[PDB]
């Protein structure tokens, strides 16, 4: 930035660009070659796209050119860490984790059920045979 | 309903988002992804977005080749209409992110320049891996200074005329690629 | 089966061999102790309805052992919408005259609920097809039960890839493709009625019935299977029905 008689001083990246905002011309006054100045300028003027704090849910933002990348905590995904993996317990998402049949219930939790010959375990998702030869299992291999 | 189209993979440092057209009107989308012999896994269930983050699936093996498809469902609901994406192989196609110079130092007659580890979305042992953890000897860094130096590590050791101030910029490169071979240049740092 | 392997004895324990006048007719799939699912087209030329037998526990058609159990077929129930000579609605439900006895060599395959089958099973890539049918298109049938793992396609993919054939049957919502287009592996004539069985979270389910294909393992073509999920309610209702006197029943569908 410019102030009275500062331009008498040779240019300084630290003084003029790091400690203050510099204009393109102040930058060129430091680098001199047009190509060196544009290489500096491309990032210097790009802006920190992470300054809007786009990464939600405890995630971490890394600035790029005109863009950013969000690194999420393990329970989140999405461009901005917006999707909660914990809110995804519906039958189309990996059968709702049910071993056999899954039933959606809107508002409340999906429930899991079993084929005839099996019964649902304590854990609300696993099935156990109630008969000696339940369907769909191969006795000589079990 | 209409099938999605212009399915495109957007991926930098393994963060990998599928994008498509068009904006829905009385239809919603679900995405599936698979490997050629694996089962299809659903993601972004009934979204009205026209993007779907697939990073968590592809980082399970970045050298596999993945196929996605986007289903269109009539609002409120045979096989649905759908469109397949291009195949995507993350290790071969992910963009290399913009690097950063971590430090430089005058060790007498020479200057060491160190490139910050570039974090990626691949996790191992509960932590994020760097580009060098994932790529190993496939990844080099290149340094432009004022001409060029190249390294198999994250550090450069270059000769400098003493008392002179130099400026530096670096680029991540996978020399075996022909497309997306290099990152953008780092911000410039100067002595 | 073309390009498959022998199913180790006991490892396909729901496979059924159907015989007409003691001669091999088709395969089938046991789904509990009384009922077998097979394909409608297997019955197009039957004149002696009282001489159909189902054999469970079979493996090697050249030797008898103590694991084989034979039961007379009391009823063959086919959708009324099925048209002999064509491929759509290619399913039959057979009531055995007495129950088979479950053993280490004789176990039913699970008939799944429709929603589970449509939403979960349909997206499991590979399933097993099996039978004693032809080993090559226009080649002699198998003496030992053969089995083949095949990947499933959605119909839009199957249609685009498939070499166009003028005058070929339509692929309907009542059928799905599975297999390979490169000439290597397929089910074949004499495998019809046999199971396409899908493994999910430790249990095997019936998802298809061997139905029709152009030849067998033709380049640019897949096998086509009756989609069993479209018939779950129809099969369940009919299994609750009371026996009729004649063997063949055409029952309304849906
Ligand atoms: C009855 C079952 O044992 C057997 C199982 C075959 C499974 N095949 C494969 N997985 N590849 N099913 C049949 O025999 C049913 N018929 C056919 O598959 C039939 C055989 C003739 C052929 O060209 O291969 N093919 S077809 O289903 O494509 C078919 C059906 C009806 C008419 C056809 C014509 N027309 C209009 C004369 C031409 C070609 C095929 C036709
Ligand atoms: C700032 O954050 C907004 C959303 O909060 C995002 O849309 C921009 O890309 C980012 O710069
Ligand atoms: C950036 O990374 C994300 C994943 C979180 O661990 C944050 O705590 C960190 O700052
Ligand atoms: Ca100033
Ligand atoms: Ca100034
Ligand atoms: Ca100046
Ligand atoms: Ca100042
Ligand atoms: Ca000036
Ligand atoms: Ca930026
Ligand atoms: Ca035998
Ligand atoms: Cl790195
Ligand atoms: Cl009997
Ligand atoms: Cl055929
Ligand atoms: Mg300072
Ligand atoms: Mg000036
Ligand atoms: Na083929």
């Amino acid at each position: 930035a410019n102030a009275f008689l500062e331009e008498l001083r040779p240019g300084s990246l630290e003084r003029e660009c790091k400690e203050e905002q510099c204009s393109f011309e102040e930058a060129r006054e430091i680098f001199k070659d047009a190509e060196r100045t544009k290489l500096f300028w491309i990032s210097y003027s790009d802006g920190d796209q992470c300054a809007s704090s786009p990464c939600q849910n405890g995630g971490s933002c890394k600035d790029q050119l005109q863009s950013y990348i969000c690194f999420c905590l393990p329970a989140f995904e999405g461009r901005n860490c917006e999707t909660h993996k914990d809110d995804q317990l519906i039958c189309v998402n990996e059968n709702g984790g049910c071993e056999q049949y899954c039933s959606d219930h809107t508002g409340t939790k999906r429930s899991c059920r079993c084929h005839e010959g099996y019964s649902l375990l304590a854990d609300g998702v696993s099935c156990t045979p109630t008969v000696e030869y339940p369907c769909g299992k191969i006795p000589i291999l079990e | 309903t209409v099938a999605a189209y212009n399915l495109t993979w957007k991926s930098t440092n393994f963060k990998t988002i599928l994008e498509w057209e068009p904006k829905p009107v009385n239809q919603v989308y679900t995405v599936q992804i698979s490997t050629k012999s694996g089962d299809w896994k659903s993601k972004c269930f009934y979204t009205t977005d026209t993007e779907c983050d697939l990073t968590d699936e592809i980082v399970k093996d970045v050298k596999q080749t993945y196929l996605a498809r986007v289903f269109s469902y009539p609002a409120g609901n045979g096989e649905p209409l759908y469109e397949n994406s291009p195949e995507f192989t993350p290790y071969l196609e992910t963009n290399l992110g913009q690097p950063t110079i971590q430090s430089f130092e005058q060790v007498g007659t020479k200057v060491n320049v160190t490139v910050e580890d570039e974090r990626t979305l691949v996790r191992r042992n509960n932590t994020f891996l760097s580009l060098r953890d994932v790529f190993g000897k496939d990844l080099i860094y290149t340094l432009y200074y004022w001409k060029t130096a190249k390294t198999n590590t994250n550090e450069f050791l270059i000769d400098v005329d003493k008392g002179e101030n130099y400026c530096f910029s670096v680029q991540a490169v996978i020399p075996s690629r022909t497309v997306n071979r290099k990152s953008t240049d780092s911000p410039v740092e100067c002595m | 089966i073309v390009g498959g392997k022998v199913c180790p004895k006991g490892e396909c324990p729901w496979q059924v061999l159907l015989l007409v006048n003691g001669a091999q007719l088709c395969g089938g799939t046991l789904i509990n102790t009384i009922w077998v699912v097979s394909a409608a087209h297997c019955f197009d030329k039957i004149k002696n309805w009282r001489n159909l037998i189902a054999v469970l526990g079979e493996h090697d058609l050249s030797e008898h052992d103590g694991d084989e159990q034979s039961r007379r077929v009391a009823q063959v129930i086919i959708p009324s919408t099925y048209v002999p000579g064509t491929t759509n609605h290619d399913i039959a439900l057979l009531r055995l005259h007495q129950p088979v006895v479950l053993t280490d060599h004789v176990v039913p395959l699970c008939l799944p609920e429709r929603t589970f089958s449509e939403r979960t099973l349909a997206f499991v890539r590979f399933s097993l097809v099996s039978g004693w049918g032809q080993l090559l298109d226009r080649g002699a049938t198998a003496l030992e039960l053969m089995v083949l793992n095949v990947p499933r396609l959605m119909t839009q993919d199957c249609l685009q890839q498939s070499r166009k054939v003028g005058d070929s049957p339509n692929i309907t919502e009542y059928m799905f493709c599975a297999g390979y287009s490169d000439g290597s592996k397929d089910s074949c004539k004499g495998d019809s009625g046999g199971p396409h069985a899908t493994h999910y979270r430790g249990t095997w389910y019936l998802t298809g019935i061997v139905s029709w294909g152009q030849g067998c393992a033709t380049v640019g073509h897949f096998g086509v299977y009756t989609r069993v999920s479209q018939y779950i309610e129809w099969l369940q209702k009919l299994m609750r029905s009371e026996p009729r006197p004649g063997v063949l029943l055409r029952a309304p569908f849906p």
